[PDB]
């Protein structure tokens, strides 16, 4: 079960931010 | 519409930035007695023509900044113009072609209150409705 | 003319050929005048017993390397072949002196121009074909002269080698070009051309450098300058200057960079040991020529460009009083008129960059900016990552390159997305078919195609380093 | 410690609330 | 036209009335005090004489008149500072015994306890142990009893009388025209002939006469008492010839250019002398002649009132080239019209000069037994470079007054000061860029290791035993300098400084001077200075540039040079004004200048100073630490600041006890000041009118209402406190630290 922090850790620390930002910025920028 | 030579030395990085091409630009005429040095409204010292001169500004504090200066070289005949990238020209200074220090019968009172500061209601009163306590 | 002051005094025969022709063999003598008398000079005050290199004798390391009167082990037993050069070049002088004081006031000012043999002398800094005639026709004696250290090094006795420290005479040149250009391409050394560890080498260099200058010789002087030539180049009278200029530079670091470092060209036993050495306190004769020339290198690189920026500003119309720093036209713009940000080459290398080059779609520039930016990208994720000393430092570093360049394609998509909505076109500098969202889509798919392509490209040159 | 399978069961349980803070968030903003 | 002496006679009446007339000299303040801002403003326009009267000439007067008072108070000072030294020290004992004797030139008097202070410095002697180098000046002087320091002492107090009287004459009496004062070229002329070239020759003389045989006897091993008073040395000539034979020859070889005949007191020895680890006197003496001889020369470039000299208006007008318009023309005028356009300059430049004297004296320790004395390099050292950090911002200052009082569009039109001000969005933008780019790749340096060392990877960080960053230029300067002498300075024996390379200099068991070796922590600290220098510039830079205007507020000259903003609209215009560049600039001086300090202590005590053993292996304070430990901030913190705070937080119930009470009261007086810079007027005055309230509620309210502290105040008292807390920490921290290793 320890190889899930392989896949949460970075999923947490890049997918989520970049999904994120990626959303929240194209919602604040959109007319 | 707008006439007049642009100044000598009127060239430096504090001018027109893309916003004069993109939402809007300001023009300041004025017509000298002589040819003479002012300072510009961002840096540099400028030398204004004999005759109509024609000063292109990003902002319309620029104008009334210059305006003052001219003032002071004993010229009141400057002209403030709001230009939008249509080419609208709109004489926007003085107003009505008296300026606003000077009373001019014609002018009707905006946002006046009819009552001292002191007598604004509280906020609590005007609590979620639109007006505000200085309405 | 009139104009120049007596500061910039040589400045006023630019135009007048016979003055400026009447200078060069002058100078010409000055320097056949020094290479003669301080030969003597050399000559009169030197002790057999004392090594050449801590004397401060600079001359004669140059005659003692051509094997003018050596015996074995470098030793100096006669000094008559350093005599007869030092009189025949100080006695050239007198002769060129003379050609000089001529030409400079008595001969005419202006050389002229006519179908008569004194008239083939004659030049103008328009006519193309004349000074090209005239770059062949010293090439041919450059070559010449290459041809006769040739002969001096075959025929004539041979050159000295440190290699057994005696004047062997040299038989079998390199005639090999893959050897010879092989040191243009740094193949055997870093020091490159100055990697010379033998005279096989040296005289086969002279002799592929001596047909070559031949080859250029006639070629030169039988053909005129082609149109791509005739734009890329500026054509006044000081612009020839400030190429030359540019050239000496070259040259002057060259054998500045060659006495530094090499010892085949430049034997210890003359001009002492390799490097900046100083022996009993004396500073080495390799120490003051390398030294001297490298400082005289910078002087005449300071000399290009002097000469190359005041043939650009005059030649783009511009004088030296209202300066190189102008208005947009409309004075009140942000903006001022620079050499960095309006000059031709700025303007001209701008447009033709892919994100404005007329002729390529959206694609083709996302493409070429994506190899471009992919390609260097490598570098810094290989060399300096946390695996970079591991076997796994190349693949590691390919694996973050991509990586970086998959954020920088969403950031595209983002900045499209932001951008495009509906009608309202982006702004900023972009080109004409970068202001659709479709467009941008080509752009954006370009980029990443091409910065993979060029990550994946490096990686391979990387790993094939062999 | 915890079996791998009470690891899966607690990430599959936890998708219910991850959803129905979603569905809140989603109805909060409205 | 000519240079003459031209006054008035008796301009200003000499009376006590105006003494008793508080804000006399402003028309505002002179109605008197409403409000307590009157009682700050009356100490803020006090000095400021351009808002006094319009009047130039009589602005001169006041300035020329103020500067008598200056020199008579600085005068005052040091007859001050060489009285105590007569008097209340251990300066005759410490001659006796430079390297065991502590100098010491201040006694406290037994009350409260505090006779604890007076410490056993050697020469039984209790007193506080002085770090001002004044025992290492007077031995250079050639002073050998107190009878002297007394003779200079009073000479001192004359000499401050007489300055007094000269501001009193100039201003009361006999003060000078306008004219008189914009004699620019005469002014120059004796003051580089005069001032510096006869100062300098009369110096020389001093040191050729008195000082190198006094201080040669001295070396030598002879008794105080035994060596001969200074003027035996010029009635005794045999004195003299037995120390520098080249006396002998007498004054002919000097008329006669055969000038080896006092290559013996005239030397160009370098390094120091080994006995003192000071400069050579002979090197001093031949220094300041050939000073004295360039200065005599130099100060008869510009013409007075005999046709021959340069007009620096002329040199300043013919100086135009193709990039730069008018170029120098317009600033003579700047230059001779404003007084703050003067003093601009001067602060600039000698700020930048006590800077590089900081530098020159650590590595070319000129004083006898200076070099040794740990305590005091490192003092004088902070000191200076101190005095010149507040003097560059001063400059900026009075360059940003000049450009919003001063600056006249005519005088200055397509002229440098007139382009400057036309790219000024190109010099600031590309200065934010390189103050970025440096602090990224200078302090980020410093994170990218704290965060190795900590996720236990040494071997990923930027140090000299994983990935390297040497100054290979500074490296080879170093060479350079060191190969100098026999090579491209043939006739030195030395080279100018050890600190280049050579050898280690050692007197007693202590290293003098040794090669300063720069790696991968001299490279990082060296790029931190560039970045907090670019920054503090930037600052300053951008205050003078948009002092007048800008494209934010475009009539900011109007508004004035110190106004404390523009109010909350466009945003919020906070801090617009060129005061208030200044007041940020004075943070990133402060920042600047404690990380040259910090870089320097720290350098100096890992890597130079220290113990040497018979066999020659040099023991250094903090054994080499600097490499591995000066390359992370837990480095600084752990190695730097809490390990050398031992001696400060441990000094109580020691005659250090006091820098251990600096240290916490200076911590205070920096705690104290965020309350100014964090907080705002509005609060203030709102409290005040509750406590107001109280006063009134009692019938005590006082007839001068009180005021809450001006926004510029504020901001002036927060900065104020802020530097004078956090220098006097550092101030504390070092002496506490040296007095006990050094
Ligand atoms: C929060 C989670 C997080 C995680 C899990 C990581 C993980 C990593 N970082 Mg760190 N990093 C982070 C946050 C994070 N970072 C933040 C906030 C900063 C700024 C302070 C940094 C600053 C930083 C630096 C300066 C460096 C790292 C590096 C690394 C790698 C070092 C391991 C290694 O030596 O193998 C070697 C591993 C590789 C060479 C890369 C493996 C493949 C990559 C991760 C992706 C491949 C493409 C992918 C499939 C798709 C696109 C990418 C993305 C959209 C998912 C590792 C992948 C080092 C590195 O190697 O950079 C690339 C490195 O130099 N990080
Ligand atoms: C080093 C070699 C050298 C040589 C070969 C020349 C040669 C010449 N000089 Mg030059 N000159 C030189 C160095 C030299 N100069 C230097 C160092 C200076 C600075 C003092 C000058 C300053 C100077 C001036 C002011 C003038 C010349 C002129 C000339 C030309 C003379 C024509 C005439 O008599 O009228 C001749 C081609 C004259 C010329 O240019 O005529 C067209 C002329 O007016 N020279
Ligand atoms: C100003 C005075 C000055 C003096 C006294 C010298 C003297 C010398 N030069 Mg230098 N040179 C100079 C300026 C000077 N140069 C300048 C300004 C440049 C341009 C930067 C050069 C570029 C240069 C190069 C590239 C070379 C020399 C070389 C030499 C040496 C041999 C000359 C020779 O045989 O010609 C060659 C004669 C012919 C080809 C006949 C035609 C000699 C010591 C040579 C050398 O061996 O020095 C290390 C050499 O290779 N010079
Ligand atoms: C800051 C860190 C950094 C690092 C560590 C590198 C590292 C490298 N660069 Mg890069 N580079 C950088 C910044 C950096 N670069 C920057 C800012 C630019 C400007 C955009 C470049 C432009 C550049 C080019 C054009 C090239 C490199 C190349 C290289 C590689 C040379 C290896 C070699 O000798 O192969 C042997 C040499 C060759 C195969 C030469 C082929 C021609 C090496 C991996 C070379 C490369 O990619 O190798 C394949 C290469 O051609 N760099
Ligand atoms: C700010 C300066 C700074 C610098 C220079 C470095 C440098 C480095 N870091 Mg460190 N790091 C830093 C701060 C810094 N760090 C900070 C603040 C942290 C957070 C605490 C870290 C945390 C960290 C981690 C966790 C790791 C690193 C690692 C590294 C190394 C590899 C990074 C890499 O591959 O990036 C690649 C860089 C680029 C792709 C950008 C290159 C920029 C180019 C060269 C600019 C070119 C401009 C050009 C000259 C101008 C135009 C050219 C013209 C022709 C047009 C490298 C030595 C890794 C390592 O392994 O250490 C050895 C690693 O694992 N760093
Ligand atoms: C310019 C700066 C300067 C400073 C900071 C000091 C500071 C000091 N002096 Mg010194 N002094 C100076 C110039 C200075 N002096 C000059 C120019 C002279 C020559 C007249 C003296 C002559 C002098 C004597 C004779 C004595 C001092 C003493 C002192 C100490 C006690 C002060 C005092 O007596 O308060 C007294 C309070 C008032 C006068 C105000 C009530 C104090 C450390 C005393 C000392 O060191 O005792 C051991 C002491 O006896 N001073
Ligand atoms: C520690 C305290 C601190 C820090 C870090 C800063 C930082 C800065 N100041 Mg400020 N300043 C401070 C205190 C501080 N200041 C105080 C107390 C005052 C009041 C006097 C000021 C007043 C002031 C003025 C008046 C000016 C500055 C300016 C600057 C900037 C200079 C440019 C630079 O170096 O950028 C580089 C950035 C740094 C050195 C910060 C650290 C960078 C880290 C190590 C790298 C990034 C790591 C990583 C990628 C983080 C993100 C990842 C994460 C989200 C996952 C810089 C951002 C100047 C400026 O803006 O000019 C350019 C400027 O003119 N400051
Ligand atoms: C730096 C070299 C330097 O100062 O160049 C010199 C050049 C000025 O050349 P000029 O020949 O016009 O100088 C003439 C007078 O100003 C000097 O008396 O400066 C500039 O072009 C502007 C500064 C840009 C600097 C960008 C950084
Ligand atoms: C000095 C200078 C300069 C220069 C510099 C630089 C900029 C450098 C860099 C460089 C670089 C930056 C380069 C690059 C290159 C690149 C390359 C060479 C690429 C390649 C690529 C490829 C070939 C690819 C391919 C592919 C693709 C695309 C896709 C698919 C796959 C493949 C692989 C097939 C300039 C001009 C600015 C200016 C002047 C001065
Ligand atoms: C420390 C001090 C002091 C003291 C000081 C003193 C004591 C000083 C002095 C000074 C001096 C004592 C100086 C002098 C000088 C001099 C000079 C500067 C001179 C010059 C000369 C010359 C220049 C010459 C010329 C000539 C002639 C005449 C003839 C022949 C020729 C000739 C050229 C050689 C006092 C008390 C104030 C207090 C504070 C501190
Ligand atoms: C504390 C604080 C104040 C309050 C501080 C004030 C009003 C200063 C008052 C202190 C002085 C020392 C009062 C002195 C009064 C008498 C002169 C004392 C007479 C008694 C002596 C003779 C002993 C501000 O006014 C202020 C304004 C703007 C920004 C920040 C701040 C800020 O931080
Ligand atoms: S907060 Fe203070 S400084 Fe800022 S705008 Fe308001 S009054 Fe002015």
């Amino acid at each position: 079960a320890s190889f899930l922090s392989s896949i949460f850790v970075p999923v947490i620390g890049w997918v989520v931010p970049i999904a994120t930002f990626s959303f929240l910025f194209l919602y604040i920028e959109r007319e | 519409t707008l006439s007049g030579k642009t100044p000598l030395f009127a060239g430096s990085t504090g001018g027109l930035l893309t916003k004069a091409v993109e939402e809007e630009k300001y023009a300041i005429t004025w017509t000298s007695p002589k040819a003479q040095v002012f300072e510009l409204p961002t840096g540099g010292a400028a030398t204004m023509h004999e005759g109509e001169n024609l000063l292109y500004i990003a902002r319309k504090e620029y104008g009334i900044a210059l305006g003052g200066q001219l003032r002071k070289f004993k010229i009141t005949n400057y002209k403030i113009y709001r230009i939008l990238p249509s080419g609208e020209t709109t004489f926007i200074h003085p107003a009505d072609g008296v300026f606003p220090e000077k009373v001019n019968a014609g002018r009707e009172k905006v946002r006046f209150n009819a009552r001292s500061i002191g007598e604004n209601p509280n906020p609590s009163q005007v609590k979620f409705s639109g007006k505000a306590t200085y309405d | 003319p009139q104009q120049y002051g007596w500061w910039a005094g040589n400045a006023r025969f630019i135009n007048l050929s016979g003055r400026l022709l009447g200078a060069h063999i002058a100078h010409a003598g000055l320097i056949i005048l020094w290479a003669g008398a301080m030969t003597l000079f050399e000559i009169t005050k030197y002790n057999p017993s004392l090594p050449i290199y801590e004397q401060g004798l600079i001359l004669l390391p140059h005659l003692a390397t051509l094997g003018f009167g050596i015996g074995d082990g470098g030793q100096i037993i006669d000094t008559y072949p350093y005599f007869v050069i030092g009189v025949v070049h100080l006695v050239s002088s007198a002769v060129l002196a003379a050609g000089g004081i001529y030409h400079a006031l008595l001969g005419p000012e202006v050389l002229p121009e006519n179908n008569q043999f004194p008239g083939f002398f004659g030049y103008d800094w328009e006519d193309e074909d004349k000074m090209t005639t005239i770059i062949g026709i010293h090439l041919l004696l450059l070559g010449a002269g290459a041809w006769l250290l040739v002969a001096k090094a075959l025929f004539w006795g041979g050159l000295y080698d440190s290699t057994v420290a005696s004047v062997r005479v040299i038989t079998e040149p390199t005639v090999n070009p893959a050897r010879i250009f092989g040191y243009l391409f740094g193949a055997f050394g870093k020091q490159g051309m100055a990697a010379v560890n033998n005279l096989e080498d040296v005289v086969g260099g002279h002799i592929w450098v001596g047909i070559l200058c031949i080859g250029g010789g006639f070629w030169h002087i039988l053909t005129q300058p082609f149109a791509w030539a005739k734009k890329v180049l500026f054509w006044s009278g000081e612009a020839y200057l400030s190429y030359s200029l540019a050239a000496l530079a070259y040259m002057g670091l060259l054998a500045a960079y060659f006495v530094t470092v090499n010892d085949t060209v430049y034997p210890t036993e003359f001009y002492g040991p390799l490097g900046f050495s100083s022996t009993s306190g004396v500073i080495s004769v390799r120490t003051w020529l390398a030294t001297s020339h490298f400082a005289l290198a910078i002087v005449f690189l300071s000399g290009h460009i002097w000469h190359a920026l005041r043939v650009r500003v005059l030649e783009a119309g511009l004088n030296f009083e209202q300066g190189v720093v102008n208005y947009l036209d409309t004075p009140e713009l942000g903006n001022l008129q620079t050499p960095i940000n309006t000059s031709d080459l700025t303007l001209k290398f701008l447009v033709n960059l892919p994100i404005y080059r007329p002729g390529l779609s959206a694609f083709a520039r996302g493409l070429e900016i994506g190899m471009a930016h992919g390609y260097f990208l490598l570098g810094p994720f290989v060399k300096l990552g946390p695996l970079r000393n591991t076997e796994f430092a190349n693949q590691a570093g390919l694996l973050a390159t991509i990586g970086l360049l998959l954020i920088l394609s969403i950031c595209l998509w983002l900045y499209g997305s932001a951008w495009f909505q509906e009608g309202k076109s982006p702004q900023g500098e972009l080109p004409e078919n970068l202001k659709t969202a479709k467009s941008w889509s080509e752009f954006n798919a370009g980029w990443i195609v091409g910065s993979c392509g060029g990550a994946l490209f490096a990686y391979l040159l990387v790993t094939n380093s062999s | 410690s915890i079996s791998d399978t009470q690891v899966y069961i607690a990430l599959v349980v936890a998708l219910i609330p991850g959803l129905l803070a979603w569905r809140l968030a989603t109805e909060l903003y409205k | 036209k000519k240079a003459r002496v031209i006054v008035d006679k008796d301009p200003v009446p000499t009376s006590f009335e105006k003494w008793a007339q508080p804000g006399h000299f402003d028309r505002t303040l002179a109605r008197g005090p409403k409000t307590t801002t009157w009682i700050w403003n009356l100490h803020a326009l006090a000095h400021d004489f351009d808002t006094h009267t319009s009047d130039l000439e009589d602005i001169s007067r006041k300035i020329f008149a103020a500067h008598f008072g200056h020199l008579a108070v600085v005068t005052i000072w040091l007859s001050g500072m060489i009285f105590h030294g007569a008097k209340f020290s251990n300066y005759e004992a410490w001659l006796s015994d430079p390297l065991n004797v502590r100098p010491s030139a201040q006694v406290v008097w037994p009350i409260v306890g505090q006779d604890i202070l007076n410490g056993d410095v050697g020469g039984g002697f209790h007193g506080i142990q002085i770090t001002s180098g004044l025992f290492q000046v007077w031995r250079g002087w050639g002073i050998t009893n107190s009878f002297q320091l007394y003779c200079t002492a009073i000479g001192g107090l004359v000499l401050a009388g007489l300055f007094l009287f000269a501001g009193w004459f100039h201003y009361h009496k006999r003060a000078p025209k306008l004219e008189w004062f914009q004699n620019v070229e005469s002014m120059l002329n004796h003051h580089l002939q005069v001032l510096l070239g006869c100062g300098s020759l009369g110096w020389a003389g001093h040191l050729i006469h008195v000082s190198a045989p006094i201080n040669k006897l001295m070396d030598a091993g002879v008794a105080v008492k035994d060596i001969p008073l200074p003027h035996e040395f010029i009635l005794n000539k045999s004195l003299l010839i037995d120390l520098f034979p080249g006396f002998a020859a007498g004054l002919t070889p000097f008329f006669t250019l055969n000038w080896g005949q006092y290559a013996d007191f005239l030397t160009f020895k370098g390094g120091l002398n080994p006995v003192t680890g000071g400069l050579w006197m002979t090197d001093i003496a031949h220094h300041h002649l050939a000073i004295a001889v360039v200065f005599i020369i130099a100060g008869h470039q510009y013409r007075t009132n005999w046709g021959i000299g340069h007009s620096i208006k002329e040199i300043l007008e013919n100086h135009k080239g193709p990039f730069t318009g008018e170029g120098h023309k317009g600033l003579y005028e700047n230059l001779t019209t404003s007084w703050h356009a003067q003093l601009a300059t001067n602060l600039a430049f000698l700020g930048s000069l006590t800077i590089i004297i900081a530098h020159h004296m650590y590595a070319m320790p000129p004083y006898p037994y200076l070099a040794t004395d740990y305590a005091t390099q490192l003092c004088i050292f902070t000191h200076h470079i101190w005095i010149g950090g507040f003097l560059i911002v001063g400059g900026a200052a009075h360059a940003a007054i000049f450009m919003v009082r001063d600056y006249d569009p005519v005088v200055n039109q397509n002229n440098v000061l007139d382009r400057v001000i036309r790219h000024r969005d190109a010099i600031i933008s590309h200065l934010n860029w390189v103050c970025i780019f440096l602090g990224f790749h200078s302090f980020g340096l410093y994170i990218h290791n704290d965060t190795m060392r900590a996720l236990g990877r040494p071997q990923d960080m930027f140090s000299d035993t994983a990935i390297q960053l040497q100054p290979v230029f500074a490296q080879w300067v170093q060479n350079l300098h060191t190969l100098a002498p026999g090579g491209t300075a043939p006739n030195a024996l030395e080279p100018v400084s050890y600190a280049f390379g050579g050898g280690v200099l050692a007197v007693g068991g202590k290293v003098a001077m040794m090669p300063i070796a720069l790696g991968t922590a001299d490279f990082l600290i060296h790029h931190i200075h560039a970045f907090t220098i670019h920054v503090t510039v930037l600052i300053l830079l951008k205050g003078v540039l948009f002092a007048r205007s800008s494209r934010l507020i475009p009539d900011k000259a109007n508004l004035g040079f110190r106004f404390p903003c523009d109010g909350p609209g466009r945003g919020g215009t906070c801090q617009v004004s060129g005061w208030d560049h200044v007041f940020l600039g004075l943070f990133w001086m402060y920042n600047s200048l404690s990380i040259v300090i910090f870089h320097f202590s720290w350098k100096m005590q890992s890597d130079v100073w220290g113990t040497v053993d018979a066999a020659g292996n040099v023991s250094h304070i903090t054994g080499g630490n600097f490499a591995q430990s000066a390359i992370t901030i837990n480095g600084w913190l752990r190695d730097f600041l809490w390990a050398q705070a031992s001696q400060v937080i441990n000094s109580y119930g020691s005659a250090l006890s006091a820098y251990g009470l600096m240290f916490l009261g200076a911590h205070f007086v920096w705690a104290f000041s965020l309350m100014f810079l964090f907080s705002g007027r509005g609060y203030w005055q709102e409290l005040i009118e509750s406590i107001v309230w109280a006063h009134n509620k009692l019938k005590v309210a006082p007839a001068i209402q009180p005021r809450a502290l001006s926004i510029t105040q504020g901001r002036a008292v927060g900065v104020a406190h802020y530097l004078l807390g956090g220098i006097a920490t550092t101030w504390a921290f070092f002496h506490a630290h040296i007095l006990s290793v050094g």
